[PDB]
RNA sequence: CGCGACCUCAGAUCAGACGUGGCGACCCGCUGAAUUUAAGCAUAUUAGUCAGCGGAGGAGAAGAAACUAACCAGGAUUCCCUCAGUAACGGCGAGUGAACAGGGAAGAGCCCAGCGCCGAAUCCCCGCCCCGCGGCGGGGCGCGGGACAUGUGGCGUACGGAAGACCCGCUCCCCGGCGCCGCUCGUGGGGGGCCCAAGUCCUUCUGAUCGAGGCCCAGCCCGUGGACGGUGUGAGGCCGGUAGCGGCCCCCGGCGCGCCGGGCCCGGGUCUUCCCGGAGUCGGGUUGCUUGGGAAUGCAGCCCAAAGCGGGUGGUAAACUCCAUCUAAGGCUAAAUACCGGCACGAGACCGAUAGUCAACAAGUACCGUAAGGGAAAGUUGAAAAGAACUUUGAAGAGAGAGUUCAAGAGGGCGUGAAACCGUUAAGAGGUAAACGGGUGGGGUCCGCGCAGUCCGCCCGGAGGAUUCAACCCGGCGGCGGGUCCGGCCGUGUCGGCGGCCCGGCGGAUCUUUCCCGCGCGGGGGACCGUCCCCCGACCGGCGACCGGCCGCCGCCGGGCGCAUUUCCA
RNA sequence: ACCCACCCGACCCGUCUUGAAACACGGACCAAGGAGUCUAACACGUGCGCGAGUCGGGGGCUCGCACGAAAGCCGCCGUGGCGCAAUGAAGGUGAAGGCCGGCGCGCUCGCCGGCCGAGGUGGGAUCCCGAGGCCUCUCCAGUCCGCCGAGGGCGCACCACCGGCCCGUCUCGCCCGCCGCGCCGGGGAGGUGGAGCACGAGCGCACGUGUUAGGACCCGAAAGAUGGUGAACUAUGCCUGGGC
RNA sequence: CGAAAGACUAAUCGAACCAUCUAGUAGCUGGUUCCCUCCGAAGUUUCCCUCAGGAUAGCUGGCGCUCUCGCACACGCAGUUU
RNA sequence: CCCCGGAGCCCCGCGGACGCUACGCCGCGACGAGUAGGAGGGCCGCUGCGGUGAGCCUUGAAGCCUAGGGCGCGGGCCCGGGUGGAGCCGCCGCAGGUGCAGAUCUUGGUGGUAGUAGCAAAUAUUCAAACGAGAACUUUGAAGGCCGAAGUGGAGAAGGGUU
RNA sequence: CGACUCUUAGCGGUGGAUCACUCGGCUCGUGCGUCGAUGAAGAACGCAGCUAGCUGCGAGAAUUAAUGUGAAUUGCAGGACACAUUGAUCAUCGACACUUCGAACGCACUUGCGGCCCCGGGUUCCUCCCGGGGCUACGCCUGUCUGAGCGUCGCU
């Protein structure tokens, strides 16, 4: 809000003794705006309490490994059909979930090709659902150039644009990434972890060179490896009804002694 | 999307641009499609509508297959008046009802020299793009 | 008033500081502008290194830095004299010259002569006209590179 | 008593030039508070900050060491990060508070006076010609004026310079024009103009659609275009645009080639002989301000007032002494840097008409004040004005009918139309002001019923009626699970191959310069170690990591089974 | 839940106050507006990443930014910050001890070889060992599985105590060292000051609370300062007119 | 400016008016916006140009941690008494 | 002295809820005043952003109103009907100029007071007519009155600015 | 029942909250970075067929020319134009024009007084008179012309 906002008046308080109320009141004149109420956050005209400043700490800076950890986490759950389906993406009829494709797809220079591809791969019904979501936004962002809203679609990770990013462009829903420049804002939109992507074999090879396997450095991010796991056996149902453990448990007291 | 970083995509800016548009610019805004018949012949989608073209109204109340001659172009009001597109006021007097140019179709153009040269310029650019696409 | 334990601390917000707050919303826009301007300057100085001129090796001052070595401002006159480059010319071939540098020890001098010698070896002086006189190199070492050198020219590695 | 030089001074509506005011976001020079903090206050602080005056530019200022340092030393200025809330200052309280180094952004360096040499070799203005002329210039020609020796120009300035002799190697740089060629990064520089994809297809809602299903061919078309706006609701395809190393036309810039006109005989090293520095300034004393600068950081006034192996600095006063380091008292200089004013654009997790600027509107308007100055309120009929013809009552405003509109339960301050408050209509009550909490009753308003609500669901027994089964085999498909791990793919731990090791790469302060290349160092090999991969065998976790057969079980389809069965229905 | 009736109950809220129904203030009524914010610095708590490190800025390389003024990467990855060491005003100094054997006279002092290597007491969650049961449809043999377990151990963290080491300081003492034998340098014993060491816990990011500096929860002075406008009223002087 | 009343100086005078410094400062008045749940004070200490305020103890809450054993197998602590 | 793909089960160690959003579900005891103040939970509420609901919406969004039906301890919420006429919400995250009865609060509006106070300075009006929808007030005529030439008369100055 | 009063609801008023819109703001960024005696900013007064305000312009006054565009402008009139023609209307803007105050310039601020050169009526240069035109600020520099001085000399 502007600096001068509210203070461009010259207004003194009629002190006590005049009845009225000790506010600074507009000085002199034969207008409506005379002996009014200036400056106070409560007055009409007035001046907002704690006017907003530009030097509010807008930007927010995050540790680099943590950023990478998130981006690994999103990738890891771009596998897992459950996490992709739960994130909404109609991935029912898709052939294999870390969906990787031939690298002619770098070639394509026309939406025609890019859509045909998506229909063969059965990824179109996500795009279809994007069209279905296209609707008007609720409220004031309508009058501030955020008027329409819709779904996020299939990600498409490419290794090099040989034409591709032109091809997939008008197809609403699609975002294109380079592998070498991935982004958590796009791999986990809403801060929500799953997301159906579509890999290019050239790009899908490059992932291990970028992120490093568990027994090999990144070899592309100088000093980095994957984050180690805290617990390895995630399925505790496989643990808890093992021989080794159930051997060593007292028998479950389960009678219900009511009052 | 639009990628040109000197265009606007800003409701307030586009509307202000529109409503406070100058006559010669309004000419372009007030354009209207050719009939499929002419679309075939001239290789042109649409043309800036003019004082005495022949025209169908396509949508609204006056939507109909009659071919009325244009009567005048009220560029201030973003509208054109058409021959029998009119309504009787309280006291019997006919009043030319406005139709917006874009909800109308030009069946017959009023061809002058300049209109002829315009159509030659638009058709040529269309065929350049088809040659570039091929 | 202070309450039970804490740094008895002095902030410097008693002047009208909000009148002189300097935001950094530029900086991205700035960073680009420099970068464009940088790429333009390269393109202007066509086969010449983007870097600038070549600069001497030089030790830092003080006990602290002492052990490290930087690029200096420009080669001394003795170093040009010994290498055998006329000081007025050295500017014209992309050799930084300062003339305010003393030269105390002969270990720093011979190193910096060696630098210039090496430079003169791996330099490709184009002739003034396309018709080729003396000094100007062969059209072989010219066609094979009218290439710019990315980064600092012959970088110093401590 | 003249005439003539010059000197110092006047006057011209003398000829020709410039300066004056504005703006002021940023910038330079002065000037300079007090609220305030210190829980009082006077030093301090607020603050070299507001107000005041001056002067600028697209930036300004600064800037090519009288610098840092004390190192094995750095090397103009500006800017950022850091130094650092540190050294220091301070009623050592409140509080205040730099610099060097280091890493970056940028990067560019120069010229006089003097000292000297050169016939003033220089400059300005006249006037005549040729070119050029919307940033008054080139070339030529004039016994045409003047400036200038009280010093103009070339060489030259501390990084040394000049003049000499011989060592060497050889000779393009600039401008005034006139042309002409390649339109020269947002991927054709800048500006202007004019252009360029695809449905108003079906049906159906609607006052109007832009909405909803649909559109065999793989999916209506186009899609480098599904930004945005407009158009009687919500529009990739109606229109303007949007995309595109898309088009054409203008103009202008910038750089490439040719010709002419001029200028321009412009080096380097080596040895010798010469040459060399800014005074009422430095410095001191002082008083006042200023600084973190403390026995004086910087600026001032006044007084004193210099030197030349001098002078200045070397963060505690002085003397002696060595070292180090610059060279002051003359000047110019792009760049990274700043920008709440201007012109022109772009955007927003902002505001949405008591908000957001004072100001969405005929706002710095109306209005007030002698004046300096103060300073509002105020957006919205409808898709379209189709803004109510006509009849009638009234002097008229106002009505009553009629009409327009999807609607006037939208009628020109008219979208929606809350509350306070008022009018009426209906219902109920009424001498302790009203109103309230708890508890019942009565009446109303609607709401759910029921014209039996006897509510359903299993299973069973009987009684009626109707289709094909189930049970079973047979053929097919699919699924599960299993062990023989049977056969093969798959991968964990271990051992064997030293096998990838050079046909496996990186890393290493491990080594070797027996190596190679480039100049004791750099790069590359070559050993070595660490790490990552092939070959087969063996043991073991046989792991949701899979295949193939076999087994068992399940399910579906079709075959079989026509009826004491298996269904449906009452 | 609308109205009415009746019995019982029942003073008007806000606020300052020991005390408010108060003869204490504010309040006719309704609508909209309206006050603990943001920045910086500190501290503690909590969450995440990495961990004797950590770090990201600032800068740079990748784009015309549609989304991007993002995202990514950097021998800059670390100049540098904080951290990994203190203590002294400073010159400076700077965290090890034990044991064993030998040689100097073991002199609770000086020098040479070997071994262990962050001391010890008490309490300590927890682990570990475990006599012994306690049965099995018989009399004994007898491996397997538990359940308990008297008794005994290693003892985390943490606490209390005693030792030890480093810096400052004092007191007392006796020896070593060498290019410079000196107003040189080095050690020992015993106290005592230190925001110390005694097998590390930090760094960055985020949220919360608190405390400050800022307009700093919102409203409120009397005043103070700078620069400007007024003698059309009125005060006094003067000029020129009028009136009694 | 005053034949003096601190009179008058544009309805303003024991220091005019206008704009700014200025959102001047306030240990003092006033106000300070939704629900349920759980815990729940103090007006006493010492210091203060302190007495209508701070500081510091105290009294409150929150976060915990370390242990204890009703899992036939307990140590320590108290607004008592012996 | 035999096997649960069958002991038939009050216990079943072969496999295991109707139950198991393990931030879930269930059982036993105990307890419950509260200013200032503190903390927790709010499927309480407001506005905007990333996600997400193949959400809703001209076959009627928001708002508004309702002696209609309900839920919740409560903040609040949901449905019916009316009105309205174009947008709007649920969930998971993030963000804040986020919730009013008070401030002699600010801006706007409205009451009671109230058809009340009040329309009393300076002696004065009456008759007829005209116009006119309409006359206490205009105009004309007639009468009765006042200002009483230091004027309620006739002309300027200043000031106004078309009166 | 009566009037009045209170309560609730219906409908109507008053009033303009709410909601929905937004050619306006606020903030951040980019590029450029240009006023003036050749008369600036600012002020004044003018100018439309009917026009008061806002805007736009300057006695050529809601504009002239030019270039681009290519049929309007429109509240009503009137008109033009041949929109197969420099051609309506917009845009651009390079030519032209630009009343009075204002640094503000003949001197004054009445809008008053002038001087000096030339031109037309007036004369027949007769000066008057009238009208038109061009000059007439201060400071300062380079030159130019006229000079001043018991300033310093020389010759006579
Ligand atoms: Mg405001
Ligand atoms: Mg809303
Ligand atoms: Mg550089
Ligand atoms: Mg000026
Ligand atoms: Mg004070
Ligand atoms: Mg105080
Ligand atoms: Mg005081
Ligand atoms: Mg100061
Ligand atoms: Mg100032
Ligand atoms: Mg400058
Ligand atoms: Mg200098
Ligand atoms: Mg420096
Ligand atoms: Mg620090
Ligand atoms: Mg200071
Ligand atoms: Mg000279
Ligand atoms: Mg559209
Ligand atoms: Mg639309
Ligand atoms: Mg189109
Ligand atoms: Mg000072
Ligand atoms: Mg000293
Ligand atoms: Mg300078
Ligand atoms: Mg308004
Ligand atoms: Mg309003
Ligand atoms: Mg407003
Ligand atoms: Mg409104
Ligand atoms: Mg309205
Ligand atoms: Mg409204
Ligand atoms: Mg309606
Ligand atoms: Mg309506
Ligand atoms: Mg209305
Ligand atoms: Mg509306
Ligand atoms: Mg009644
Ligand atoms: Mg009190
Ligand atoms: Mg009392
Ligand atoms: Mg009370
Ligand atoms: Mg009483
Ligand atoms: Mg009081
Ligand atoms: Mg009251
Ligand atoms: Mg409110
Ligand atoms: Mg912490
Ligand atoms: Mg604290
Ligand atoms: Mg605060
Ligand atoms: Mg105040
Ligand atoms: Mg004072
Ligand atoms: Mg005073
Ligand atoms: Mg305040
Ligand atoms: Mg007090
Ligand atoms: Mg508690
Ligand atoms: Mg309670
Ligand atoms: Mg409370
Ligand atoms: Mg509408
Ligand atoms: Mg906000
Ligand atoms: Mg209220
Ligand atoms: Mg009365
Ligand atoms: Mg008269
Ligand atoms: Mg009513
Ligand atoms: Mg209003």
């Amino acid at each position: 809000v502007s600096e001068l906002a509210g203070h461009q008046t010259s207004a003194e308080s009629w002190g006590t003794g005049r009845a009225v109320a000790r506010i600074p009141r507009v000085r002199g004149g034969g207008t409506h705006r005379s002996g009014q109420g200036a400056f106070g956050n409560m007055c009409r005209g007035g001046r907002m309490f704690a006017p907003t400043k530009t030097w509010r700490r807008w930007h927010r800076r995050v540790n680099t490994t943590q950023k990478r950890y998130a981006i690994c986490s999103a990738l890891a759950a771009s596998a897992l059909p459950a996490l992709v389906m739960s994130k909404g993406h109609r991935i029912e009829e898709v052939p294999e979930l870390p969906l990787v494709v031939e690298d002619k797809v770098e070639g394509y220079k026309k939406t025609k090709e890019a859509v045909l591809l998506l229909k063969k791969l059965k990824a179109w019904n996500d795009i279809k659902k994007v069209y279905a979501s296209q609707r008007m936004r609720a409220g004031k962002g309508k009058m501030r150039n955020r008027r329409r809203i819709q779904r996020r679609g299939p990600c498409v990770i490419y290794n090099e644009d040989n034409g591709i990013v032109k091809a997939f462009r008008n197809i609403p829903g699609i975002t294109l990434l380079n592998v070498t420049k991935l982004n958590i804002l796009k791999l986990a939109p809403g801060g929500h972890v799953g997301r159906f992507c579509i890999w290019t074999e050239s790009a899908f090879r490059k992932l291990d060179d970028l992120y490093g396997t568990w027994r090999k450095a990144a070899s592309l991010k100088s000093n980095y490896n994957l984050p180690m796991h805290k617990m390895l056996n995630t399925d505790l149902s496989r643990i808890l009804k093992s021989p080794e453990i159930q051997r060593a448990l007292r028998a479950p007291r389960k009678k219900i002694h009511r009052r | 999307m639009k990628f040109n970083p000197f265009v606007t995509s800003d409701r307030s800016k586009n509307r202000k641009r529109h409503f406070n548009a100058p006559s010669h610019i309004r000419r372009k805004i007030m354009s209207s499609p050719l009939s499929k018949e002419l679309r075939q012949k001239y290789n042109v989608r649409s043309m800036p509508i003019r004082k005495d073209d022949e025209v169908q109204v396509v949508r609204g109340h006056y939507k109909g297959q009659q071919i009325g001659k244009v009567v005048q172009v009220y560029r201030k009001k973003y509208v054109i008046y058409i021959e029998r597109v009119q309504r009787e006021k309280a006291n019997g007097t006919t009043v030319h009802v406005g139709i917006h140019p874009s909800k109308v179709v030009i069946t017959r153009l009023k061809l002058d020299k300049d209109r002829k040269k315009i159509l030659e310029r638009k058709a040529k650019s269309r065929q350049v793009g088809k040659e570039k696409g091929k | 008033a202070p309450s039970r334990n804490g740094m008895i601390l002095k902030p410097h917000f008693h002047k009208d500081w909000q009148r002189r707050v300097a935001t950094w919303f530029n900086q991205p826009a700035r960073k680009i502008r420099r970068r464009k301007a940088r790429q333009a300057r390269a393109r202007r100085i066509a086969p010449r290194p983007a870097s600038g001129p070549l600069r001497p090796i030089v030790r830092c001052p003080t006990v602290r830095y002492h052990t490290k070595v930087r690029a200096g401002r420009g080669f001394s006159l003795e170093e040009l004299r010994v290498a055998g480059i006329h000081k007025k010319v050295a500017r014209t071939i992309g050799i930084s010259v300062d003339p305010r540098r003393r030269n105390k020890s002969t270990e720093s001098l011979q190193a910096n002569v060696q630098r210039l010698k090496e430079y003169r070896s791996k330099l490709v002086l184009f002739p003034r006209k396309p018709s080729a006189p003396k000094k100007g190199d062969s059209s072989a070492e010219e066609l094979k590179l009218a290439t710019q050198l990315t980064g600092p020219v012959m970088p110093i590695r401590n």
